[PDB]
């Protein structure tokens, strides 16, 4: 209990390096499977809003009314799904320097560990295999 | 600019190697070991490093790796030290390099090592 002390205190700072690193993977891959989710939408939204006053130009020159009505509803929806949107491209933008530095000090603490004398069975305890 | 390249998998950079004539000597605060009783075989220095207006901004773990996947070589950080420079890393693979071609291996560094810090020109390998 001494040099060992450090050690095991360092191996324990890996652990939550590690959790940490994989709690916030874990949150960016749901933010960026749910931002293509949207995305997909708002394109599906773009043609059909086209669609929708593409079937006004092209019979307003022969004069079917209520019609518009739907268009800005889906309008309404484009833009507040793209804001949304948007803010989870800002969320998960944040996330990257965080992802890259977290990954980066757990690797050094693992080497650091390495020329302390801890073995492929203790980093593997603290990283949970 | 400022990213972090992994060659290694976690496996690779904890994994326990033996060596059975070390020789270790020492660039800045970075430890450059190596089995002197490997010889005649096709070696890779893979490492795990980090970049900074697409420089060699800091090293994290560098290792040799034989075809086989056996690990020959290393050039880490000493835990207790302060860090190492750009040019630090560059002279401890020329000496791991210069070292291990002593013994006619034929070493080569990685495709992202040769973008940033590489070395060699390298030599013929033996079947």
């Amino acid at each position: 209990g001494s040099k060992e002390d450090s050690v095991e205190a360092v191996g324990a700072q890996l652990k939550v390096y590690h959790q940490q690193y994989q709690d916030k993977s874990r949150e960016y891959d749901q933010l960026y499977e749910e931002y293509t989710r949207t995305s997909q939408e708002l394109q599906m939204k773009r043609t059909a809003i086209e669609a929708f006053n593409e079937t006004i130009k092209i019979f307003e020159e022969q004069g079917i009314a209520e019609i518009h009505e739907s268009r800005t509803k889906l309008e309404q929806q484009l833009r507040a799904q793209a804001s949304d949107n948007r803010e989870i491209d800002k969320r998960m933008n944040s996330l990257k320097p965080d992802l890259m530095q977290l990954r980066k000090i757990r690797d050094q603490y693992l080497v650091w560990l390495t020329q302390k004398g801890a073995r492929q069975k203790k980093i593997n305890e603290w990283l949970g295999i | 600019a400022s990213r972090y390249l992994t060659d290694m998998t976690l496996e690779e950079m904890s994994r326990d190697w033996f060596m059975l004539m070390p020789k270790q000597k020492v660039a800045g605060s970075l430890c450059i070991r190596m089995d002197q009783a490997i010889m005649d075989k096709n070696i890779i220095l893979k490492a795990n490093f980090s970049v900074i207006f697409d420089r060699l901004e800091t090293l994290i773990l560098l290792r040799a790796f034989t075809e086989e996947g056996a690990i020959v070589g290393e050039i880490s950080p000493l835990p207790s030290l302060p860090g190492h420079t750009d040019e630090d890393v560059k002279n401890a693979v020329g000496v791991l390099i210069g070292g291990l071609e002593r013994n006619d291996n034929t070493v080569r560094v990685s495709e992202t090592l040769q973008r940033f810090a590489w070395r060699s020109s390298n030599e013929n390998g033996r079947p």
